[PDB]
RNA sequence: UUUGCUCCACACAAUAUAGAUGGAUACGAAUAAGGCGUCCUUGUGGCGUCGCUGAACCAUAGCAGGCUAGCAACGGUGCACUUGGCGGAAAGGCCUUGGGUGCUUGCUGGCGAAUUGCAAUGUCAUUUUGCGUGGGGAUAAAUCAUUUGUAUACGACUUAGA
RNA sequence: CCCUGAAAAUGGAUGGCGCUCAAGCGUGUUACCUAUACUCUACCGUCAGGGUUGAUAUGAUGCCCUGACGAGUAGGCAGGCGUGGAGGUCAGUGACGAAGCCUAGACCGUAAGGUCGGGUCGAACGGCCUCUAGUGCAGAUCUUGGUGGUAGUAGCAAAUAU
RNA sequence: AACUGGCGAUGCGGGAUGAACCGAACGUAGAGUUAAGGUGCCGGAAUACACGCUCAUCAGACACCACAAAAGGUGUUAGUU
RNA sequence: AAUACUGCCAGCUGGGACUGAGGACUGCGACGUAAGUCAAGGAUGCUGGCAUAAUGGUUAUAUGCCGCCCGUCUUGAAACA
RNA sequence: AAUUGUUGAAAGGGAAGGGCAUUUGAUCAGACAUGGUGUUUUGUAU
């Protein structure tokens, strides 16, 4: 339905988002993941910090620079979730990894474009209320991400830059929802309601 | 009009396969907007063209085509099976195919 | 390497004389026939009644 | 040469079964039974229903 | 033209090359059955080469038939060409490879008069 | 796959033709194969099956 | 087999020249069809009397429908079950419209609570609890109060597409 | 370096496409809560309304979209000029003032379409070069050879030399 | 069910990613996926049962019909392909080019292989029927001859020295 | 050692992987349907439905099989007196 | 009284897929008073395009999945035999 | 023939090689363009 949708990572379970994301890449769809620092993982924070430290212990013994690269960014933690869910060792999976961009915050030009959600991968619609969940920004800061503060600073700039956009968007929406009702109660309006619009 | 589309877009997902064996004779097509096999029953028998581009011209066109048709549904999620005259090249796992509305039944 | 018949034009005319006289008796159908059908974005031919 | 299925292909179904034309005309696969009003006994009914 | 024939199906158009024929130069192109105790070709593992079975045998009506629809007959002189005069619609003449250039034109002229199709009319053309 | 109750593709174990290249014997086989097929009498069947027989199975009388 | 029905299966011994006309044993059997129902009948009749399927005879099998299958009623079910470390009797109340639906609910619950399959469960009795203020389980007793009123918070909604566009709500 | 190089515009040729075939259509936060509208003696407020899927909204009729006569207006939408901004996270895009011009299906007309012959995507897009038109802009470095030793197996490094 | 009990040495394994009203566990209803399995059809081969000569089909181990089958080491049998030579025959081919050899050039055969076209070449060689054997090679730390990678590599550094 | 079935000699689907396990034995193709196993993605197939249990600061995840015991827990859920 | 469920129809009908094998007739049958026709012992009819690299073949490459290096000894070989 | 040189073609992220299927590039045979429903041979076989 769209050449590229931009998926918000806010309130998303990581593996449940990455699985439907990985199916979308292998079905020839370009998708971009923004706000990967607000991704959620089910389980306690100490459970997932110990889970990452178990992963971080795994490195090649004779040479550490060619081993498993334990990436500490939330975008690259999410990228590590995609790998394994995609057949990245073949040229089809390399093309699937080529069509995917995962980002911290919402960088340009994706700040001024429509962010979609995956409702059956959301933490709200999948976790039982009362379970403990870990946000990816807090987890990545504990394991070695050095950029929690600047992504939080740039998101604070982007949030008010988009709040003023929505302020004039409400102004135009108020004007157009007054104008259509002003153009209503006529022959063209009642006929269009009769057909079903 | 700026829209001249008489077909519906579909994605060539993969070959009809087992876990470790694929059969390139019949392919799997995910038609856009279709989610049930009951609503995918409309699309059986309809023609599928994989429309692609080569570099040199053959009959006055760089556009070439592989023709096929939907044979049956495949699964519970609107994926259908398509048999082509010449099979799909397996580089098109995710390319757009065109499911025309002919042969129609309306 | 590589002309319309005058008989083809005239029988098309006398078919059109009968056909137009009932096309115009209902509103907006002449505009409907002069338009061309196309599948838009989001419409699904398995649920669009024609 | 080629086997043709009965219960489709009515000419093969009429090559077999000379009663098939009478069966189709008289609708003997969908015959109405005779209406009767026999009531089950109370001893069978209360055995079925008890406890 | 020939008499009509069934649609030809080769049923394995690919040549049955020998196992490891391109790995080793001492292993020739021609097919030998692998008779080893541990060979995956003889054991017919999935993903390996197919061996010649009788299932791949062509149809009896379309056996020894060219894509022109003819059985090839290797002729050498005009006396061999007289045997295909009444059998033009099945047998196409083929000039033998050791026929001289001055003797090929007399057979080509005779076969063109007799209506016998020649599969190799361009062999040893002097120009 | 089927339960093989016996040996599949088993030859009958009997001679359908003489092993000889005798042209005159094969002419007598040709005549008596016609006689066994076109007569209901089992005499022509017995003579044909005995014409197939080898030298150790045709003793002198 | 949890698309259950309730059957009465009646059976007796084979009639002999010395003792004909046997005692005609009947019992109610919850099974998905008549073949399991006759099998479970001969199972429990071998648990009770010296008779087997060859020495016995099925005289009647009848599907029991509820006279009021659309009335909510408390079902006190006495059940024994074989565990990994022994056998126990127990007694659970199931609030359902049907005696069959209560047995379906117990078979799901006993597999969930004690890992007890259809293999290791014998339904001793299904008694309809006639009144209230006699149920002695709080998970049934809480539904038998005046003017029952409770919400279902945190509604999940079924999505027909992979991507949504509205950040979907959860109100209900 | 057979008057080299780069950038604006155009024709023409390639090879090349992980796959255009109306539209990325932009708040944030919470979900056991929110959005929207309105009001106030402006709040962690009152009232009304909505959701229960985007099956939406915008756009969408015209020889793949021609020619043309008008009707009520002052809109809409390209293409360029231009007033100014905003945006550094990969900004390279978004918004606005005004003029010019093409179209307008908001409404009424008239002409044209065929023969691609009963379908053949029936070709219209998106990248990068390579030959030429006609304008603009710029007018060098590096390596080797010699030399130094803050360096050095050799390369490298680090120097110096019109 | 979960937890403690529960500690091994390269880094690491529900197969991986991950999964928490599960993508865990127990159970149940269906829907769906697909094996060379089952069914149907075609073709190949084998086996079995048959049919086919009062003038007719190239004259019968042929042709045709029906049906069932088809895994395979050691092994057995059968039908064929190929090489050297021999007896016949094609009044066979050939200096207007035989045999050989090369041919990501065609055709036939399930295949063994055969055939053809082009290039080189220069003197003999094939088809069919049959006979004969020093008759088919990928292996034997095979034999002989030749050629590689290693590799322009190790080395050409004792005897004072040019 | 006994009965039987397999591997040897046997490919194919599944058990990620494996001579033996499960299914099923194999001419060459086409179509359909299943078996064993599965349907989040890799990976074809329901992020299906229903009833519950479990939150683990070494969870658990399918037989062969690639491990876990005695004992204890007002952890929690059912139940018996 | 309906309806659910189970079952039957020698009930009708729509949509799809794959196959077209044989080559005078015979045979069984159906409809028709007969004559003949037919879904009755296997596909014909109509139409269009191209007539060549279009389709097909070979070969190379790319892609999807599979594919351990052969011979031998062995119960077992890809073996660090 | 091994092996090598040049040219041409193609490919190349810790192998290459192979099978099923197709794309793309290169290359290659077949029809039918048949004595053919005939049609006065310019002092009667196109």
């Amino acid at each position: 339905v769209e050449p590229v949708v931009v998926i918000d990572g806010k309130g998303h379970l990581v593996g449940r988002l990455a699985s439907v994301v990985a199916k979308q890449l292998l079905n020839g769809q370009k998708i971009v993941v923004v706000r990967a620092e607000e991704l959620n993982i089910s389980g306690e924070f100490f459970r997932n910090k110990l889970k990452y430290h178990d992963f971080l212990r795994k490195a090649t013994a004779f040479n550490k620079t060619r081993g498993p690269f334990h990436f500490r960014a939330p975008s690259r933690i999410f990228y590590k979730a995609l790998r394994g869910m995609v057949s990245h060792k073949t040229a089809r999976g390399k093309a699937a990894l080529e069509r995917l961009k995962v980002f911290e915050g919402i960088p340009p030009p994706y700040d001024k474009k429509k962010r979609v959600v995956v409702p059956q991968a959301l933490r709200v619609l999948r976790l039982k209320p009362g379970r403990k969940y870990t946000t990816l920004g807090k987890l990545s800061t504990s394991v070695g991400w050095k950029y929690e503060d600047v992504v939080a600073k740039l998101e604070a700039k982007r949030k008010v830059s988009s709040a003023e956009y929505y302020a004039k968007k409400r102004a135009f929406t108020k004007k157009v929802a007054s104008a259509n009702a002003t153009a209503a109660e006529s022959d063209v309006a009642k006929q269009l309601a009769a057909l079903g619009y | 009009a700026e829209s001249h589309r008489l077909y519906v877009k579909g994605k060539h997902l993969s070959y009809q396969r087992s876990k470790r064996v694929n059969n390139p004779n019949v392919s799997l097509i995910k038609i856009e907007g279709v989610a049930t096999p009951q609503d995918a029953q409309f699309y059986l028998g309809k023609r599928i063209a994989y429309v692609y581009r080569a570099s040199k011209e053959v009959r006055g066109s760089k556009i070439r085509v592989m023709w096929g048709k939907v044979t049956r549904t495949h699964g519970n999620s609107g994926v259908v099976r398509a048999t082509f005259r010449n099979n799909l090249p397996a580089k098109t796992f995710g390319a757009s195919v065109r499911i025309f509305l002919y042969p129609s039944n309306i | 390497a590589k002309e319309i018949k005058a008989e083809r034009v005239e029988d098309q005319k006398v078919v059109d004389k009968a056909l137009i006289a009932e096309i115009k008796k209902t509103p907006l159908l002449k505009q409907y026939l002069s338009a061309s059908f196309s599948l838009k974005n989001g419409d699904k031919p398995h649920m669009l009644k024609f | 040469v080629l086997k043709k299925n009965p219960l489709k292909n009515k000419q093969v179904l009429l090559r077999l079964n000379p009663y098939a034309k009478v069966f189709a005309a008289e609708k003997l696969g969908s015959k109405k039974a005779e209406k009767t009003g026999t009531k089950p006994a109370a001893v069978f009914t209360e055995t079925l229903k008890h406890d | 033209a020939s008499l009509p024939h069934p649609k030809i199906v080769k049923k394995h158009t690919k040549k049955f090359k020998r196992h490891h024929s391109d790995r080793y130069h001492r292993v020739a192109e021609n097919w030998r059955k692998q008779k080893g105790i541990d060979s995956v070709v003889r054991r017919r593992f999935r993903g390996n080469i197919s061996q010649p079975k009788i299932g791949y045998g062509s149809n009896k009506k379309t056996k020894f038939l060219s894509p022109s629809g003819h059985k090839t007959f290797l002729v050498a002189n005009v006396k061999d060409l007289e045997t295909l005069t009444m059998h033009t619609k099945t047998y196409a003449a083929e000039i033998a490879h050791n026929i001289s250039a001055k003797n090929r034109v007399v057979i080509l002229a005779r076969a063109k008069a007799l209506g016998i199709k020649v599969t190799n009319p361009k062999g040893r053309l002097a120009l | 796959g089927i339960d093989h109750t016996s040996k599949q593709h088993k030859r009958s174990g009997h001679r359908t033709a003489p092993k000889s290249d005798n042209v005159y014997l094969k002419l007598l086989v040709k005549l008596y194969t016609f006689l066994a097929r076109r007569t209901d009498a089992p005499f022509n069947k017995v003579v044909l099956k005995a014409l197939f027989l080898s030298k150790i199975n045709r003793p002198p009388v | 087999m949890a698309h259950f029905k309730e059957y009465q299966v009646i059976g007796r011994r084979l009639p002999t020249e010395s003792v004909p006309e046997p005692k005609l044993f009947r019992m109610r059997i919850f099974a998905s069809n008549e073949v399991i129902a006759k099998s479970r009948y001969w199972y429990f009749l071998q648990k009770l009397h010296k008779v087997k399927k060859a020495s016995g005879e099925i005289v009647s099998i009848n599907q029991i429908n509820e006279a009021h299958p659309t009335k909510v009623k408390n079902f006190g079910v006495w059940v024994r079950y074989d565990s990994r470390s022994g056998t126990h009797n127990m007694y659970k109340e199931i609030r359902d419209v049907s005696r069959v639906a209560a047995v379906e609910t117990l078979y799901q619950d006993m597999a969930a609570r004690h890992r007890a399959r259809f293999r290791s469960i014998h339904i001793l009795k299904v008694a309809e609890i006639e009144k209230t203020a006699d149920v002695k389980r709080q998970y049934v007793k809480q539904f038998l109060t005046k003017d029952l009123k409770f919400p279902l918070p945190h509604r999940v909604q079924k999505s027909t597409k992979t991507f949504s566009y509205k950040r979907p709500s959860t109100f209900y």
